[PDB]
């Protein structure tokens, strides 16, 4: 039903200084990889899940698209929880990752964990908006932060990157406290449902 | 039933990492050994 | 304006849900001083941008809250501030009483939070204990017992790998403290430059601490000539970052005193403690000649002729003619310079030395020599190429 | 210090990577080398290439995949067991943010210090198009090491 | 008609170095290139191949390790 590639982006900022929301934080994103990989690769073929980091310690590629979720779990290790944030770097790392992959000429999706409003440059996000539209790239923004962070340059990125209907962005707000991270992502359009074209 | 299943999945997956690692090693260790073994005697260890 | 009493109390309730597992005495010490303006270890958030030199009564309070400090703000508050910031309190009643909080307590945190490399950035779990190992004997008795513990920190420096350079320089600050109260400041001047010399990103301190850092650099270059001269700190952001009064001009005074040759100008700006040692006047005359020694490569003569007489160094160093022969013997014997002198024609031809980073007329004469190398390309080179 | 001995096959094949794809100045190729780094004389008996992508206008944009190295190392285990990763090489004289950061990724599979090699694709001037450098800190300081060309008996003939 | 193989100086040296060590020891390698039947023949890149228990054979070629090298050799043009 849905054939797409998933790219997990790890972005941190000064708003990420909280390390435990209910009993933990940033440790739930490790276990959520198993639920995302099982609901995509094991559910239907031609669905691959990669991992990159555009902020925190170093803006590098943690793990590329593989056939198992264990290699993605090794990429999440050795990652600074509090560090610098670069928005324009994470978008270019995924574009180079999605350029070389298996089963080309398909739909592409980027799943980014956004803990901060990400205020850097307005014109830089506009020039990078039309770049991802030509390759049919779907950038999904998940908000954690402190309660809800919106009505800023973060939401301006969603409206500026959308020429089509389902191929660009989906908003998901995670409520702090004892909440299931994989359940809010599964019920969201991020996993299967809409976005396929 | 709750915490044990979280750590069991990590050890079970790591056991599969060495499983695929030895799977190619089992094929090499058996094939690299020459089946027509020749009689020999070691004079000094 | 109260950062700890008001800003720290309000923001502590909003961060980490409701409170970071605060104790009923958290608001007790805040209302203790009231308007007395005693911050006393502002405890993480406020403490980052706010410093407290007062003697804290909460030293043993937040030690159990370290588990909540990581999930609230950062884990660097323990290594940068709090138990490691005790040196700013300047309380003599804590001597050798910090082994529980600053030594034994870190061992309990090493078995829970940071086991090896820790979390977030690196460097945590190393500077914690290693900073207070040498500081044990830096107070109380003589520094002799502290030197035996300095080698243990140098062994861990090569084994451990830390991204920030402040941990490596922190081990050099303890080595420099050993030579601060001891003579032969040449070794003290070498260890002082290791802490901060040219490094921009490391050794981040306030403006008031830059003057005290240059104070140790002012007394280090007095009794020894090693590693260039007072002119080396001029290029580095040290001399230009301090004030020219309050006996901080000792670097500036002796810089121009080499060409002038007047000891009474520097003697009037100092005290009797450092002016009663003849070594100060003995090694100062070397830098007066060392400036002339730098002229033996390319300065005046463009023929590459190295010549230095006794008359040029006699008026510059304020020394008589009979002591010129005895001055050269003391320089080679102490390892200051190498070479030989001519006692017949009264000439000096030296050996390998340490030329400074100076420029202008120096680089102007060195580039003109390379032109002579290039002019010989048009002279000897064109003849051999055609033949 | 240490020494670096590079076989003539590595320096000959590294320059060929530039002409085949007609790479412009906006892209710079990166590759890996093999040998024994345990001794004081670094010997390079093998070399490979990597699908490295880089942006010229942005020094913060680079792409390097370590999974291709894992599948390649498993192939060498059935060929030569004495070949391990001693470092990596890149193309172009310029050292930018993309070139200095990727040196740490190869330190995971390399026990000793990865050898740094700056390949000149235009071979302009003097000899030795690829200089051998070592990474050491007191800020990363790259020091020049003596470069010698020595090969085996069958390779030189 | 018979082909005339033109081997580049780079590929000729690699094939000699891979099959170098030892008299009894046998190895195997793969040759790459792009040429057309009758003339135009050439050899671009060559690299060693993993050896099975039978030594030189058809089943000793591993397409798993070979497919990973295709994306690696494509960046520098070595893929053929």
């Amino acid at each position: 039903m849905v054939l797409e590639a998933t790219v997990l982006v790890i972005d941190n900022s000064e708003y990420s200084r909280n390390g435990d929301f209910p009993r933990t934080r940033f440790e739930a994103q490790i276990d959520s990889v198993e639920f995302i990989f099982q609901a995509k690769r094991n559910s239907n073929p031609e669905n691959t899940v990669g991992l990159i980091s555009g902020a925190g310690a170093n803006p590098r590629v943690l793990s590329t698209f593989t056939a198992e979720f264990g290699k993605i779990l090794a990429g999440l290790h050795d990652t600074q929880i509090e560090g610098k944030l670069h928005m324009a770097t994470a978008l270019q790392i995924a574009q180079l990752t999605l350029k070389h992959r298996q089963n080309k000429v398909q739909h592409q999706r980027i799943v980014a964990f956004v803990c901060s409003p990400i205020s850097d440059s307005r014109d830089e996000l506009i020039r990078l908006a039309k770049t991802l539209k030509k390759n049919n790239v779907a950038v999904d923004i998940i908000n954690f932060g402190e309660i809800e962070q919106n009505t800023e340059l973060l939401d301006e990125f969603i409206a500026a990157v959308n020429n089509p209907q389902e191929e660009t962005s989906h908003l998901l707000t995670v409520t702090p406290g004892p909440r299931l991270l994989y359940e809010n992502i599964a019920s969201s359009p991020i996993i299967l449902e809409e976005g396929s074209s | 039933i709750r915490i044990f299943r979280s750590e069991l999945q990590r050890l079970s997956h790591e056991n599969n990492v060495m499983l695929e690692k030895i799977k190619d090693n089992k094929e090499k260790i058996k094939n690299n050994r020459q089946l027509p073994y020749l009689v020999a005697n070691v004079v000094e260890v | 304006m109260f950062n700890n009493h008001e800003i720290d109390t309000i923001l502590s309730t909003l961060r980490m849900e409701a409170d970071p597992s605060l104790h009923p005495l958290f608001e007790q010490f805040e209302k203790f001083y009231e308007e007395k303006l005693w911050f006393q270890l502002s405890e993480s958030l406020t403490k980052f941008f706010d410093d407290a030199k007062s003697t804290p009564l909460r030293l043993r309070l937040y030690d159990n809250f370290v588990s909540k400090f990581y999930d609230k703000i950062n884990q660097l508050s323990v290594v940068k501030y709090l138990l490691a910031s005790l040196k700013d309190s300047k309380d003599f009643d804590e001597s050798l009483k910090y082994l529980d909080d600053l030594k034994a307590q870190f061992q309990e945190l090493d078995s829970k939070k940071q086991r090896n490399n820790g979390s977030k950035d690196h460097g945590d779990g190393i500077l914690l204990i290693d900073s207070e190992i040498a500081r044990t004997y830096l107070l109380k008795n003589d520094l002799v017992k502290a030197r035996d513990l300095l080698d243990d920190l140098e062994k861990t420096l090569d084994k451990k790998d830390s991204i920030p350079l402040r941990i490596t320089n922190s081990f050099y600050s303890t080595n420099s403290q050993y030579f601060k109260f001891k003579n032969d400041f040449n070794s003290f001047y070498y260890t002082s430059l290791l802490y901060l010399s040219t490094l921009e990103p490391s050794t981040s301190i306030t403006l008031a601490e830059r003057q005290q850092l240059a104070y140790d650099l002012s007394i280090s270059a007095l009794l020894g000539d090693k590693i260039y001269n007072f002119g080396e700190l001029l290029h580095h952001p040290i001399m230009e970052t301090i004030v020219n009064d309050s006996n901080y001009d000792w670097l500036f005074q002796l810089l121009n005193a080499l060409t002038v040759g007047d000891f009474d100008k520097f003697d009037s700006l100092i005290k009797v403690q450092i002016s009663k040692i003849p070594i100060l006047a003995q090694h100062e005359s070397f830098l007066r000649q060392k400036i002339c020694l730098m002229t033996l490569i390319e300065t005046v003569f463009v023929k590459n002729i190295r010549m230095l007489s006794f008359e040029d160094i006699s008026k510059a160093t304020h020394l008589p003619k009979d002591n010129v022969e005895h001055l050269v013997m003391r320089a080679i014997s102490l390892g200051l310079l190498k070479g030989s002198i001519d006692q017949v024609n009264e000439l000096v031809t030296i050996s390998w030395v340490q030329p400074r980073i100076i420029s202008g007329d120096q680089i102007t004469k060195m580039k003109d020599r390379l032109v002579e190398w290039n002019d010989q390309v048009e002279k000897l080179g064109k003849k051999m190429e055609a033949r | 210090h240490e020494k670096v001995t590079i076989a003539p096959l590595v320096l000959l094949s590294a320059l060929d990577h530039y002409e085949r794809t007609q790479t412009k100045e906006n892209k710079r190729c990166v590759g890996v080398i093999l040998g024994d780094a345990n001794s004081s004389t670094i010997r390079v008996t093998n070399s490979f290439a990597l699908p490295f992508e880089e942006d010229e206008k942005n020094s913060d944009v680079w792409f390097l995949d370590h999974n291709y190295i894992e599948n390649m190392n498993e192939m060498c285990k059935k060929i030569n067991a004495k070949e391990k990763l001693i470092g990596w090489y890149h193309s172009g004289p310029k050292l930018r943010a993309s070139d200095l950061k990727i040196n740490e990724l190869f330190k995971k599979y390399t026990q000793n210090n990865p050898l740094l090699l700056i390949v000149d694709v235009k071979q302009q001037g003097v000899g030795l198009p690829t200089d051998a450098y070592v990474a050491i800190e007191q800020e990363k300081t790259f020091l020049h090491l003596p470069c010698t060309i020595e090969a085996e008996e069958a390779e030189e003939i | 008609t018979k082909e005339t193989v033109y081997i580049s100086s780079i590929a000729l040296l690699k094939m000699l170095k891979h099959g170098r060590a030892g008299v009894p020891m046998e190895v195997m390698g793969l040759m790459l290139g792009e040429f057309v039947d009758d003339y135009t023949v050439n050899v671009v890149d060559v690299f060693a191949m993993p050896q099975s228990g039978t030594g030189v054979s058809v089943e000793a070629v591993d397409d798993v390790f070979q497919a990973k090298m295709m994306d690696m050799l494509k960046q520098t043009g070595r893929d053929q």
